[PDB]
């Protein structure tokens, strides 16, 4: 069994930017979720080999995780906040697609997502 | 799915 290559965290052709909102996404939003007790299943790409999930990457064709997001933000990989928010949304959605209600992983995703939504509700302006 | 107990 094999994992796919992980999502890129750097791309020498992709224009780079740090906006006040992107700074907030790294320093407040990602930081708060990263430290959370439920963060660990989301801190790296799903290892379908190690977790013996041979259908994982049959079902999930746009994988995303907070490790990837963290490195993207550290590398100024994004042009804007919305790209980064989309990646978080994709991570949560994948989890809900692949798993079932009542599964701990789903309960975990939901608590992180509620916190994520709370934090992004107060994105700063480029003030 | 990843049904295992995690919490
Ligand atoms: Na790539
Ligand atoms: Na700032």
């Amino acid at each position: 069994s094999m994992n796919p290559p992980p999502p890129e965290t750097s791309n020498p052709n992709k224009p780079k930017r740090q906006t006040n909102q992107l700074q907030y996404l790294l320093r407040v939003v990602l930081k708060t979720l990263w430290k959370h007790q439920f963060a660990w299943p989301f801190q790296q790409p799903v290892d379908a080999v190690k977790l013996n999930l041979p259908d994982y990457y049959k079902i999930i064709k746009t994988p995303m995780d907070m490790g990837t997001i963290k490195k993207r933000l550290e590398n100024n990989y994004y042009w804007n906040a919305q790209e980064c928010i989309q990646d978080f949304n994709t991570m949560f959605t994948n989890c809900y697609i692949y798993n079932k209600p009542g599964d701990d992983i789903v309960l975990m995703a939901e608590a992180l997502e509620k916190l994520f939504l709370q934090k992004i509700n107060e994105l700063p302006t480029e003030e | 799915g990843k049904g295992g107990a995690k919490r």
